[PDB]
């Protein structure tokens, strides 16, 4: 058989990300892979982007195919495609880096599906983790002094995976994305804590 | 010399009581403000519209 | 770096040309606009898109194409509707006064001051491409302004550019059903100059889809706008190995080697499934099996003739899709077992299989119901000369009165240049009974 | 009209019907062969669109009935309905909303440096040296130069605001080059030297 | 872009335009005061079809006004749309036609015949490109018929390449106006047919007939009248100005609908037309139009269209309709009168498609082809010449004015001939 | 420290040398007043007053008050050097034979100290750029006579001129055939290079590509403004090859005598069109020598091709160069010369075209500007003598001229000119 309801229905669905592989050599390591991932009957793509004058033969790394994790041993689902994370394909290992404009809004559609997608679960996720502290407000005076240790106002990704992991929370980079993303009041990557702490606290 | 349809009364056939100079008319997608009146024309409202 | 362009004459021409866009247009993701969502903001990929068109640096992207037309009717209505910025704003040359039907006035009198234009566009639309395959006029031949324009423009084709293989998909009218008053005379004349420029020419005769519409698609009030677009699958079908992965590739230029057994006759039919309602399409499986044995039902050919009526030459007939290659060889093998078609003698195997993954899109509001496993066929057959003995006698008589020839005169042709075109036939009807006869 | 409104964009997206789509489980439909009188298919001559689209157009009363048409229900040409951008399957461009922006932008700069009200430098208060000309005796020797009233600068600030992310909209929509239609006007006036693509703007505007 | 002009010689043409440059007012949507009100885009992408710009922004038509007499053109001015004409295109005559074609036709309208050719031919330089005109007369009027050729006579002469078309009206056999009727409705066909391109003959007779047997109404006027004739004008260019599957132009009915260069008279009647009452009733379809487009009380020709062999014809239909019902319906069209159709001209019904219907009805057509059956009209006036030309009753007036018999007994000659030549075509066969 | 002085006579040259100002100015980044705002290469065309503003480096000549004051009270009042505007009063009225012999020679000295002055600012001079319309009485002569005085005043400088000849057919006076026929005579033997720029041919670059249907004089200056913009681009800013107003008189005049040529500049497309073509160097090169954009009304086909110089201006890359030319060559329908094996000057520049206000140009990423000097430009002097030919016949307006000072024999001198210089025409054409 082959999915007969799985194709008419969920067909037009196409998630197209931008991503870096991982491998021995540094003889491939700055030029940039794009994957297309379909999810009409779960066939994964390859594609490839040189840039002008890089001399670098541009045109298709890998055709749609098929293939599994394993590892786990069970055919790929929506699921493990996440920004941050790492999906193991042939003998290549490649890494996402940015989402599609038209996924996030196929991104964030469907919660309970994506978890990390869906805004109000991942600032809980958060929230919960709080209980270690004896004084809730002191939960909220000590992050202010850990994630920004110059109070500056404003801080970048870099630091905040470093700073939030200097603690020891737990949070897979799925869920930091979605955070920041919220806050970018003019969408250059900039958090603000205050809208951050207003939502934290008040 | 032929009737012409009223846009002031509901796209109704005229009337002679419609002629009032100091108020305009309009007549076939025209504009008409009269100035007087033949004084025989004035005898006429004299003896009949009164009520 | 393989590519190849769209030619636009006649009323018809500019009409039919109107759908292979939106049919084309919505495969790739390119909205009207021209940007393809104002959201997907990743793109290069997937590089097929020149197989239809070009890039502009940044931003849209422009059909490779020229609109021609005496009449600003048609053409100006173009430039405000819903695809207003696809075109090119420049390359839709308009006229000035429209050929009347009289095909003197598109040959020799209107259009010689209009073609140059076009033949100035193509230049550059061959000059920017660089892997041009070869070129397809679509040209409805029952039009005075679409004949005389369509007939000329395949002239200079042959000697300014050359051995370029030129494709045209004609339309001749209906064997019984009639628009024009002498549809007859511009047939033939339409019929000679084409006989020895163009390399291929099929069937798609009006009717035919008369019959095609209602017998499957249950349409009791079918106008045109449902004829043209069961046609443009046609067109996608053919072009539709040049842009998409596939096992056992068909080039253009693989299309018109295999189906034109001389130089002389060059004429083929075609026929296209499956075509059901959507309300009902699923409840068969045009079945995986059966569809090619759809294939060759007399009931679905697009040109009004009966294949019955001669032997076959050779098949070429296209799939798409993922359809096993295995199921190609059995269930074509099981048409030679079949008593009710007949090959002609010296053929052995006339069959050209072509396999693709991609399958054809849905339009919206459409009749075709989404399908899983389609099939379309392109044929030759004897049987083609089934259509030209009726075509014929309808001159015979015209001519035998000399009815509406005083306007003709009256645009410079020469009366013997009608001489000339029944010795064409003469040939016509000729070659083919000699091809017919088995050694 | 069935096709725009069913298969509504609740059916696609977990949802039930596809694109093409069984669409007898959102309406009534009669699956083809079938004889009798839906009561609106023999009547009001309905065009292609296969009879299965027909009959739910003819029960859920959207229709449309009369003689006498409704001066817009006849005032279109098919081409237009054919042919609608693709409208259903999942959920124009902001050209010359720019240029509208990119247009008044120009005037105002130019309108917001008359050196109003005595602010040009000591020079040009008297016309060049080599002047030829009439220069009246008994006039001011000095020029004198009104300029713009304050708020007239400031009004121009508010409709250039307005229009970046405003209730203003796009001002008509407008052909692409060689459309021959009357334009409204452009003989009427001489409106000679204006960049045809921006007549349409000098057109339609009026 | 392929307009015309309109000239109407006498006061039979000025009221003609009259409920017609009404209607071409109306479709386009434009008032009697000429401002735009419309509400969609089409009924203004064209509107240069039949009328020119100047400034203000107010739409005018492009008509050259003309007549031998000042009581006619002082009553039409007055009335609905009568504000919209270039007063500067009026001039007129003086003295009077006197109801005499020989008066009128070489003595008046030479010395003033070039006013006109003034007018008409100013009028057709300014645009950027001349499609054909439309001229309506009158054959049993004295200044329309007479002044009406010679001015076609001489545009023949300058302008070879287009198109002409004058609508005519003959005088019907019962509803005579005019005792002298037969020598001008002599003379005139004559000079008509030497240059004439397209012509539609229409007798008022045969709209009586319309008006009982279909409108049923109790007294019908002028007006009614006009009103019935001047829609047939919007069949010929309502296609030809707006959008169309195939667009049907002027030039794609002449070469459809005339066989042979001296064959250039067509009879043609109007549908659909129904009493008021019983609008409802009926059932407007394509069906609809087979059975009243063919059928005799259509026919607004004093002849019986269905005594003889039909030739050619064409159709201009109107409202969305689906070709399928066009096509399938004339074929059968033609089968079921195959013995009423001629047997050597294969498939001679043409079909045209227009977007935009009539004002008031969803569907409307307009039927042309070219048949036999007018050769009672000529037979018929041409009996009547010989019986009053062969006493020279009332011969002074023509013998009075520098005419003489050779012109008359040329007319008299070369009519019989082309009947003649025309009733040949009826018993050709193959 | 390259210089050049700019002279202008005669209403044509006043137009369009108040338009070409414009052009230069925005693409240098000096505001209407002059004054540098707080922002070397830019002395091309001025010279530093010290401090302040700026002097353009140009004067202006004229027998007319009208035209010239026009400039004197508008927007660039401020612009010139405030004396330099010389003017006269008196005009010729297209008398030929007014401006060069009655009135012209006693204004002369005031033009030739003026530029006496300007130029000892310049210390390499390297030439005179002259504007000049043929249709000028006064125009036709004061041009000259400084043309005479010049080339004995500056010696061997190197100079240009962009005359603008009348049309084959539309013309404004009626006088034209004269002043064109001893213009030539008078320029034929004392200018280095000079283009053809006849209106009639400038027009129909109009309504093909910027599709405007009623352009005026106007519209013209900024399409012809170009031109100017083009010649001079590789003296005034960076480039990856550069070429110079001094090379350029020895790289398209083979001969002392035949020294017309007519120029191209593209691509020309609205602003409303042009972003649905990349502007690729293929596409756009083909239309510099296309019949349908030579900026002279003659036919580029109708005569053998010598030798054609183009300068292309944006950020193209060489190669789209190397590889385009070896297309062109290989066409079987524009044809080289027997005796010019290599005729190819290829230039180079980066820096974009500047694009105007506010103006109807489109923007675009690359420009072409082509000088083409074709045999068949012999067609514009054949016409133009035929023309004096029929009308000299009958001594018509003759009288006029000879009581200004002119000698009937004049006339006759010149017709063996144009002639004689069309003699050579045919020989030089002729292969070996
Ligand atoms: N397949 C198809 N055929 C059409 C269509 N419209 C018209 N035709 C056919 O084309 C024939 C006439 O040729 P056209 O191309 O429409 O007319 P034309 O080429 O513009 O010539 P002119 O009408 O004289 O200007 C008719 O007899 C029809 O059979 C259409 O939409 N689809
Ligand atoms: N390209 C262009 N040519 C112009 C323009 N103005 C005038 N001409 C040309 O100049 C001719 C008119 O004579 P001009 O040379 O301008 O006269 P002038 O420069 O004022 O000198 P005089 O004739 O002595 O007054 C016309 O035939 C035009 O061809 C312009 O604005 N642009
Ligand atoms: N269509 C139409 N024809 C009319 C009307 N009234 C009269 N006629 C016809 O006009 C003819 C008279 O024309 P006439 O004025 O003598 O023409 P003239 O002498 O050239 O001006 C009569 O035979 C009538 O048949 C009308 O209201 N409508
Ligand atoms: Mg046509
Ligand atoms: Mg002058």
């Amino acid at each position: 058989r082959k999915d007969i309801n799985k194709m008419y229905t969920q067909d037009q669905y196409i998630l197209r990300f931008e991503g870096k592989l991982i491998s021995q050599n540094k003889e491939d390591n700055h030029r940039k892979f794009i994957i297309s991932f379909f999810c009409g009957d779960d066939t994964i793509m390859v594609y490839e982007t040189a840039d002008k004058n890089s001399g670098i033969w541009g045109g298709k790394f890998l055709e749609r195919m098929n293939h599994n994790n394993p590892i786990n041993n069970k055919p790929y689902t929506e699921l493990d495609f996440q920004i941050g994370e790492i999906i193991q394909l042939g003998v290549y290992r490649f890494q996402l880096l940015r989402a599609d404009e038209y996924t996030h809004k196929y991104m964030k559609s469907k919660p309970e599906v994506f978890k990390e997608a869906d805004i109000e679960y991942t600032l809980n996720h958060l929230r919960k983790f709080a209980t270690k502290y004896k004084s809730y407000d002191e939960f909220m005076v000590l992050l202010i002094k850990n994630i920004d240790p110059n109070r500056r106002g404003v801080i970048d990704f870099n630091d905040f995976v470093v700073g939030l992991r200097r603690l020891g929370y737990n949070l897979t980079y799925q869920e930091i994305y979605t955070l920041m993303r919220y806050f970018d009041l003019d969408e250059n990557w900039k958090l603000d804590v205050k809208s951050l702490f207003v939502a934290l606290g008040g | 010399k032929n009737r012409y349809k009223n846009v002031q009364t509901n796209n109704e056939y005229f009337q002679p009581t419609d002629l009032v100079v100091g108020k305009d008319v309009i007549i076939n997608g025209y504009s008409f403000r009269i100035l007087e009146c033949d004084e025989y024309t004035l005898k006429w409202f004299a003896n009949n519209i009164v009520q | 770096m393989r590519e190849v362009i769209s030619i636009h004459v006649g009323q018809g021409g500019i009409q039919v040309g109107n759908a292979c866009w939106e049919l084309f247009c919505l495969e790739h993701g390119i909205q009207p606009d021209g940007q393809m969502p104002s959201d997907k903001t990743i793109g290069g990929g997937d590089d097929a898109f020149n197989t239809f068109f070009s890039e502009t640096g940044a931003g849209k992207h422009v059909p490779r194409a020229v609109f021609l037309d005496l009449e600003p009717t048609v053409i100006d209505e173009v430039r405000t509707g819903t695809y207003r910025q696809l075109f090119h704003p420049e390359q839709l040359i308009s006229g000035k006064e429209d050929a009347a039907n009289n095909f003197a006035r598109g040959h020799y009198t209107i259009g010689k001051e209009i073609v140059d234009l076009c033949l100035d566009r193509i230049r550059k639309l061959a000059d920017n491409c660089t892997g041009l395959q070869g070129f397809l006029v679509f040209n409805s031949v029952g039009g005075g302004t679409g004949s005389g324009l369509g007939s000329l423009l395949l002239e200079r084709l042959s000697v300014d550019y050359g051995k370029k293989s030129k494709l045209g998909f004609t339309i001749y009218p209906s064997p019984q059903v009639s628009t024009a008053v002498v549809e007859p005379y511009n047939s033939i004349l339409s019929t000679h100059s084409l006989l020895e420029h163009t390399d291929v020419a099929v069937m798609l005769d009006n009717e035919a889809i008369y019959d095609i519409c209602r017998r499957n698609l249950d349409i009791e009030r079918p106008t045109y706008t449902n004829l043209n677009r069961l046609i443009a699958q046609v067109i996608s079908s053919l072009t539709a190995s040049l842009r998409f992965d596939g096992a056992l590739n068909v080039d253009i230029t693989e299309f018109q080697t295999n189906l034109v057994p001389y130089p002389r006759i060059h004429f083929m039919l075609s026929s296209y499934a499956p075509i059901i309602s959507a309300e009902k399409a699923y409840h068969e499986q045009l079945s995986v099996a059966e569809i090619t044995n759809s294939a060759f039902e007399p009931a679905n050919m697009m040109a009004k003739c009966d294949p019955r009526h001669g032997k076959y030459m050779a098949c070429s007939m296209m799939y798409r899709g993922d359809v096993v290659p295995k199921d190609v060889n059995a269930s074509i093998a099981t048409i030679k077992t079949k008593r009710t078609i007949q090959f002609v003698d010296w053929c052995p195997t006339g069959f050209k299989v072509g396999i693709n993954y991609q399958p054809p899109t849905v339009v919206p509001g459409g009749d075709l119901a989404k399908v899983m496993r389609a099939v379309c066929m392109i044929s030759n057959s004897t049987a083609i000369a089934e259509v030209f003995s009726r075509l014929d006698h309808k001159f015979d008589l015209m001519y035998a009165k000399r009815a509406f020839v005083h306007w003709y005169v009256g645009e410079g042709m020469e009366e013997g240049e009608f001489s000339e075109a029944r010795e064409d036939l003469a040939a016509l009807e000729k070659d083919y009974e000699e091809v017919g006869i088995e050694t | 009209n069935t096709t725009q409104m069913i298969p509504t964009y609740q059916d696609v997206k977990t949802g039930t019907t596809w694109l093409g789509g069984p669409t007898h489980v959102l309406q009534e439909q009669h699956i083809p062969g079938y004889k009798g009188h839906v009561k609106g298919v023999q009547a009001e001559s309905l065009h292609g669109k296969t009879f299965a689209r027909i009959t739910a157009e003819c029960l859920n009363n959207r229709y449309k009935s009369g003689f006498i048409v409704d001066d817009e229900e006849r005032f279109k040409t098919n081409y237009q309905l054919e042919y609608i951008r693709p409208n259903l399957r999942n959920n124009n461009n902001r050209q010359r909303d720019d240029e509208v922006e990119r247009l008044e932008l120009i005037k105002a700069q130019l309108n917001s440096q008359p050196k109003t009200i005595e602010d040009v430098p000591p020079i040009d208060r008297v016309p060049v040296i080599g002047y030829q000309g009439f220069r009246p005796v008994y006039r001011h020797p000095l020029k004198q130069v009104k300029g713009p009233t304050e708020d007239e600068i400031d009004f121009q600030a508010r409709t250039i605001l307005e229009l970046t992310k405003g209730q203003k909209e796009a001002p008509k929509e407008i052909p692409i080059v060689g459309y021959t239609g009357f334009q409204k006007g452009i003989k009427a006036e001489n409106m000679f030297g204006k960049t045809f693509k921006d007549l349409s703007n000098a057109s339609n505007r009026i | 872009m392929r307009e015309i002009v309109h000239i109407q010689g006498g006061q039979c043409g000025n009221q003609i335009g009259a409920k017609f440059w009404e209607v071409i007012s109306d479709e386009h949507g434009i008032d009697p005061t000429g401002t735009y009100h419309g509400d969609s885009d089409l009924q203004l992408e064209r509107i240069n079809v039949y009328y020119n710009e100047a400034t203000g922004g107010r739409y005018v038509p492009r008509a050259i006004l003309m007549d031998l007499e000042p009581g006619t053109m002082d009553s039409v001015r007055a009335g609905p749309f009568g504000q919209l004409f270039r007063p500067d295109n009026f001039v007129f005559g003086q003295t009077g036609a006197g109801n005499n074609w020989a008066k009128g036709h070489y003595t008046e309208g030479a010395e003033l015949i070039d006013s006109v050719l003034d007018v008409v031919r100013k009028e057709a330089e300014g645009c950027d490109c001349l499609q054909g005109f439309q001229i309506t007369h009158s054959l049993g009027g004295g200044t329309g018929s007479g002044m009406g050729t010679l001015l076609i006579s001489k545009v023949r002469e300058e302008y070879p390449d287009r198109i002409m078309e004058t609508f005519s009206v003959v005088p019907s056999p019962k509803v005579s106006d005019t005792v002298v009727e037969p020598y001008n409705a002599t003379l005139s066909v004559h000079q008509l047919v030497e240059n004439a391109d397209e012509c539609m003959v229409i007798d008022n007779e045969a709209l009586y007939d319309i008006c009982f047997r279909t409108l049923k109404l109790t007294t019908p006027t002028y007006g009614d009248l006009n009103h019935l004739v001047s829609a047939a004008m919007s069949g010929v260019t309502c296609c030809l100005r707006f959008p169309g599957q195939l667009n049907s132009d002027l030039r794609k009915l002449a070469v459809n609908l005339i066989p042979f260069p001296r064959l250039h008279f067509f009879m043609i009647g109007f549908a659909p037309l129904t009493s008021r009452g019983s609008q409802q009733y009926r059932a407007l379809t394509v069906p609809e139009l087979t059975q009243q487009m063919f059928d005799a009380k259509n026919m607004m020709c004093a002849a019986d269209p269905r005594h003889g062999r039909y030739l050619t014809a064409s159709a201009l239909f109107r409202g969305r309709m689906s070709t399928k019902e066009v096509d399938e319906q004339m074929l059968n069209v033609q089968n079921k009168n195959s013995s009423y159709f001629v047997e050597w001209i294969p498939n001679n019904i043409k079909s045209s498609i227009c977007d935009i219907p009539p004002k008031g009805l969803k569907m409307a057509v307009t039927f042309v082809g070219n048949s036999t059956a007018i050769q009672e009209m000529f037979k018929r006036v041409a009996e009547q010449f010989t019986a009053m030309f062969r006493r020279k009753a009332f011969l002074h007036w023509y013998t009075g004015e520098g005419m003489d018999e050779m012109e008359f007994t040329e007319a008299e000659s070369n009519m019989n001939d082309l009947v003649s030549e025309y009733q040949q075509y009826q018993d050709a066969t193959a």
